[PDB]
Formats: C-alpha cells, structure tokens, sequence
C-alpha cells in the first residue's frame, strides 16, 4: 500500500498490458487509500466514451469495483 | 500424431 | 457470489491469495486447518465448513486445497464446479494445477483469476475465448513479447463471444485439417471374495481433438446406439437432433475437446477381463503370514491387457513382507502399510503372480478381513462395450480432413474383496 | 566510449522536460493541453483525476499532468512535486472573484522545497474575453514581482485560439532546456 501514490500516477499508461497490472493494484488497496484513488477517477471516465467496448467494459468494471463513497454518483 | 488411429 | 479465495497446498502453507469483495483475513484458514487436524485424511476433509462468519467451500485436488469463502448462501455446486473448473483452466495453460506452476507464474495466474471471477460472480468461462483474451505462455510468445513490446492481453473481444456459437473462435484455420476422437471406457465393478460379480457398470466418455478449419459441422453417428443410455451432452450439441434423428450434430471447438459421456445399461453383463487368485494367511499374533496372488485374464476379447497395477492397504499388523513378483515390481511401504505391485502386462504363456510371506507383528492378533484390491489395467483398440461409430460427416467446409478415432477401455473403479 | 545510444537520441532531441500542470477550477488547464497535445477542442467534462500527455516540440519530449483544480483532490498535488522540472500554473483571466485563492495557491506551491528548483510559467488564460485582465493587471493580483531566487514569467493566452500556446513552450524552450 505504501506505494499507492507512485502506482496510480500509471494508471493513465498506454501499455495495455500495464493498465491492467494497475488495475489489479487499485483493487487491492483503493479501499484503504481513498483521497490517493480519487487520482484514477478521469482516466476511467475518459475510457467510457471509447469506441472499444472491451475497454467501456474493462473500465466499467474496474470503475465499480474502487470502494469509495465519494464516488457513489459517478457509478 | 495420426499413427494409431482408426481410419474413420 | 464468492468473496475471496486462498490456495492452499496439503503442507498446511498458503500460496496464493485473491479478494475479490473484500479483504478476507488469512485466520479464516484456521477453521479448514482445524478441521484438516480433526480429518484422518485430506479426502476426509468436508468440502463445506461453517465459520462464525464465512462459510468455506473447498476442493481437494492435486495436493492442493481450494478455498473460497462465502458470506452469503450460494449453492455448493454452483461454487465447486467453478472451481473445479478454475483448476482445470489451470491445467489447460500450465500442463496442471500444481504449485510449483502457480510460483512461477504468479501474474499470469493472478490474472486469469482477475478474468475469470468478476466481484464473485463468473466472467470469463469458456476456454477458448479465454485464450485469445490472455495468450498461454508460450515462451517463443514471450521472447517475441521482449523483442516487440507485445501483449499477452488481447484488445479486441473475440468475435465468438458474441456469435451464436460461444464455445469457439472465429476465423481459425488450418493448413493441417484434421479431426482426432478417443472413445474411453471404464469399467467399474465389484467382486466378491468368490470372484463372484457383484456388481458392474461401464462408464464411456468420448474426447476430440478438432483442428479443423473454419466453422466445419460435424454429424457423429452409431452402429448400435442403442447401447447408449444417460448420455451427457455438451451445450454445442443440437440435442433436438440427438432425440429425432439420434445424431450428434455440431460446430465443435478448436483443440481439446470433451464431447459427450455415457453409460452401459446393466441389462447387459459387463464383461471382466481380468480376475484374481488369492490367499492371505494371518495366524493371530504370529510374528508372520502368507500372501498369494495371481492376476490373470478372463474377458480380454482377445486384446492384451497392458499397464496392469495393483495396490493393497494392508492392516497395521503388516510390518513387512517377503515376496517374490514374476514380473514388474514388488514393493512396499511399511510406514502407510501399502502393497505396491507393478504387474505390466499379461502373456498367456505365464501368467503373472506376487508371492511369498509376510512379516506380522508377534503378539498383534489377525485381521478380521483382508484389504480390499485395487487394480488398474488397459486394454487398446479396445471399446469393451461393443460401441462403434458408424459416420463422422462435416458440411460447411470443403477440404478433406485427417479423420481418426480410438477406442480403448481401462479400468474404472475395479476393486475386489477377499 | 559507447555512448551512441544517447547520440542517436541527439540526432532527434532526447530533452523530454517534466512539466505539471496545476491551478482551479474552469481555468482552461485541460483545454490547453489538448489544443498542445491534439490540436483541436475535445469536448469534456470537469476533471475528477489526473490526465497526462506528452507533446514533442522544437525536439523537446514535453510531458504535462493534467491534475485537477477541484478541491476535493487539490491537496494530492505534493504526489506530483517531486522530481518535476517546470510548473505551469494557469490563470482564469477573467476571474477576480478567486484570484486572492490563485495567489495564495500559488505561493503554497512556490514554498515547496520540491518546487523549489522549478520554474515557473503562468498563463493568463482566456485572453479573448471582453473583460479579461491584462498581463500587467494579473501580474499586479499576483505580486509576481514580489517573487525572489525564483525563475518566472508570464504569458497571456487564449486556448480556444491557441494565441501563444506555442510561445509558452518556446520560454520553456529556454528556461527549462536552459544552458544544463
Ligand atoms: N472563453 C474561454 N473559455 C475557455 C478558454 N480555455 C478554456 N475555456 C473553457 O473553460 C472551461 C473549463 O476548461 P477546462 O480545461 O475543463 O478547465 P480545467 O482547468 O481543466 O478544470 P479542472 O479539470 O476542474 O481542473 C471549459 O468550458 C473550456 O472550454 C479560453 O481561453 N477562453
Ligand atoms: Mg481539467
């Protein structure tokens, strides 16, 4: 968990391989790092809109999994 | 690998 | 449905951690370790144990323990089969589910995971789609993923995903079309002290191997399909047309491919190829005793029977035992009490025996009975039940494949009492 | 010796310049850098997270995060002080009502010791408006002169024009791939 703040700043990565590695990561411990995982917010916004529905869902996905109630509206 | 098997 | 899962190997050693809900604390694991304690086995251990708050749903497998936990009431099967299958995905891209296999490939399994399990409920399920979504490690994969940069995750959903046709791909071909069937049966009976039957059944399943190009249709029929009964059937199979024309019509799937499962009605007497001779002696407290058996061929139709074992848990009186094999090989372990006998195969000119005496414990009395037999064997080019395939046709493709089939019986669940 | 895989990388411009981008809300942040990065208007919404982009110029491999002006996340911009090179703080040209905040903001970053180094180019964005301050006014709301051992300069500019979005990276071009 400690290395939360420097994983996120990733989650905008181009390398698909990479991006799901990150994903991995804000699983496991965006529950804990709340304020840090709010970082990650546009990046999946910003894949909903894409033409890719494999990557609206990926992004889906992973976008309800983070358990942050301060998100609760935009899910 | 075709060795062994019934002609079918 | 499922909150999170733990491998764990029959040491009692946890190697594989996954969350999928919620953080689930590894001290959950004591209830299954308690209860591995209270279990004079690994295949004793329940399958389903209640917690103050989790309810653990496992599987025993390959030295491994799979255990998911549950907060919420989800039918057992439901669970075990996902994890049953989870297991077998494993095999699919690591040759097994060991863990040896999941050390060295802790982020390849770790998502798999992630693909096949979404928040507890199942995502990624049919094999081949599953492997154009994570590409297996085929290390000539990852020397071209170090030269090229290359994925191992796909970027598009495979088309077959949302087809009418699920279970395949699209757009396979084959320079090399063929298409490879394995007709197995088991023979699973029980016979008495007398060499008497009481009671037998045969077990058929039948395996292929497709690689066949394109979106090919193939029709499998019988010669005497009326010996057929109970059959499973896989979801590809059009069983509207299994139950008006008895054919089995379908689009198959690329590669390793169960097709269906069936089994002989008992109005038919199962034939036994093999029976057994045999005499143990155990004088009460004597420091020793005789064992005597022979193994030999009875309904073999003719065919060799080949890759013949035999296995005997005997009674803690047994200390050690002197016996002579006429072929194969003799061993035992005096720690577990296991009679191991490699007999090979059978040459009617001699048939194969294990014979001699047995080192008893002086003053430890006889045994009320003597361990029950456990024998393997196989008997190739071989469809005990007498089943034929009488046409394997294909339309929607032209060329002409490689088309072959097998037909082999090995032993089932064959045990005998004395 | 060896060293020609960092020629071959001078042959084209191995300068890359890691380059923050922060300020509030309705600032323009998000619309300059696409203009930079793609060149036309994407449409958007407010910011939640953090983008970033990497637009070559004049050889330079300019990297720019995009983090929000929300308050909400305001304070995690210290995840993204160290180890940058230029800070570019953009300016609402319009927007008297906050600017005291802009200000104050402004002089949090510029006492962080991870900022310390960095240079710092503003933009008073929005310059097309009919009620925009000037450089001068901004300057003035600012106090940039007031500023001391501290590398900065402003820039006025219109992102939906792209007037001088290109001159705040040709200042960059010097201040950042400076004499080392
Ligand atoms: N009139 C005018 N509007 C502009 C200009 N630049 C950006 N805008 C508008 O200002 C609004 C906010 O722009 P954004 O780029 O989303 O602002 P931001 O700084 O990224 O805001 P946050 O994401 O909350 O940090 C949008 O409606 C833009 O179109 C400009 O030069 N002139
Ligand atoms: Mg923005």
């Amino acid at each position: 968990s400690e290395l939360f703040p420097a994983v996120v700043k990733n989650v905008a990565s181009k390398n698909i391989e990479i991006k799901k590695l990150v994903y991995v990561y804000l699983v496991r411990y965006a529950e804990e790092q709340q304020d840090l995982a709010l970082l990650s917010i546009s990046t999946f916004q910003r894949a909903l809109k894409d033409p890719n529905q494999l990557i609206r869902a990926s992004a889906l996905r992973v976008l309800s999994s983070i358990r942050v109630p301060i998100i609760v509206p935009i899910m | 690998s075709h060795a062994g098997y019934q002609t079918i | 449905m499922i909150h999170s899962l733990f491998l764990i190997n029959c040491s009692g050693d946890i190697f594989l951690e996954k969350h999928w809900k919620s953080v689930v604390s590894q001290s959950v694991c004591d209830y299954f370790f308690e209860a591995q304690e209270k279990a004079a086995d690994v295949e004793n251990v329940p399958p389903v144990i209640s917690t103050p708050h989790h309810y653990l749903i496992s599987i025993y497998r390959d030295k491994l323990f799979f255990v998911s936990v549950i907060q919420t009431e989800v039918p057992p099967l439901f669970v075990i089969e996902f994890l049953h299958r989870v297991a077998d995905t494993f095999q699919d891209y690591f040759g097994e589910c060991s863990e040896a296999a999941i050390k060295d490939n802790v982020v390849i399994v770790y998502e798999l995971l992630e693909e096949m399990l979404d928040n507890g409920f199942p995502l990624a399920t049919e094999s081949n789609i599953l492997k154009e979504l994570i590409k297996p490690p085929t290390i000539l994969r990852s020397v071209v993923n170090s030269i090229t940069g290359s994925s191992n995750v796909g970027d598009t959903l495979p088309t077959g995903q949302l087809s009418n046709i699920p279970w395949r791909r699209a757009g396979v071909k084959y320079t090399n079309n063929e298409a490879y069937f394995d007709v197995v049966e088991e023979i699973d009976a029980i016979i008495d002290k007398s060499g008497s039957t009481v009671f037998a059944e045969i077990q058929g399943v039948i395996d292929a191997c497709i690689k066949l190009s394109g979106m090919p249709d193939l029709s499998l029929s019988f010669m005497n399909p009326r010996l057929l009964d109970d059959v499973s059937f896989h979801p590809c199979i059009r069983f509207k047309r299994w139950e008006s024309e008895r054919v089995l019509s379908f689009i198959p799937p690329d590669g390793n491919f169960r097709l269906i499962s069936y089994r002989v009605s008992s109005q038919n007497l199962v034939a036994i190829p093999v029976y057994v001779k045999h005499s143990i002696s155990f004088k009460e407290n004597s420091s020793c005793g005789r064992f005597d058996i022979t193994i030999g061929p009875k309904q073999n139709m003719g065919k060799t029977i080949e890759g013949i074992t035999v296995t005997v848990h005997m009674p803690k009186v047994v200390l050690n035992m002197n016996l002579t094999p006429t072929q194969g090989s003799y061993t035992f372990d005096p720690v577990t009490k296991v009679l191991t006998w490699d007999v090979g195969k059978i040459t009617p000119q001699k048939l194969p025996s294990l014979k001699g005496l047995v080192n008893l414990q002086s003053g430890a009395p006889k045994p009320e009975e003597n361990p029950s037999l456990n024998i393997q064997f196989k008997i190739q080019q071989l469809a005990i039940s007498g089943l034929k395939v009488n046409r394997l046709d294909m339309y929607g493709e032209k060329y002409k494949p490689f088309k072959g089939v097998k037909y082999v019986t090995k032993a089932g669940k064959f045990q005998v009492r004395t | 010796g060896n060293i020609f895989a960092n020629l071959f990388k001078g042959l084209f411009g191995k300068k890359e310049m890691r380059i923050l981008m922060v300020g509030l809300d309705a600032a323009g942040k998000t619309t300059i850098l696409y203009k930079l990065k793609l060149g036309e208007i994407v449409t958007t919404i407010p910011t939640i997270g953090f983008n970033v982009e990497t637009v070559e110029y004049k050889n330079i491999s300019f990297t720019v995060w995009d983090v929000g002006g929300l308050d909400k996340i305001r304070p995690l911009w210290r995840h993204y002080f160290q180890n940058t090179q230029g800070l570019i703080f953009v300016v609402d040209s319009n927007d008297r009502e906050r600017v005291n905040e802009a200000r104050e903001e402004l002089m949090r970053m510029l006492a962080e010791d991870e900022l310390r180094d960095a240079v710092l180019l503003v933009f008073a964005n929005k310059q097309d408006l009919p009620n925009a301050m000037n450089a001068a006014e901004i300057t003035d709301k600012l106090g940039l002169h007031s500023l001391r051992h501290r590398n900065w300069y402003i820039q006025a500019t219109c992102a939906t024009s792209g007037d001088g979005l290109y001159e705040g990276l040709d200042w960059l071009s010097n201040q950042l791939r400076n004499q080392k």
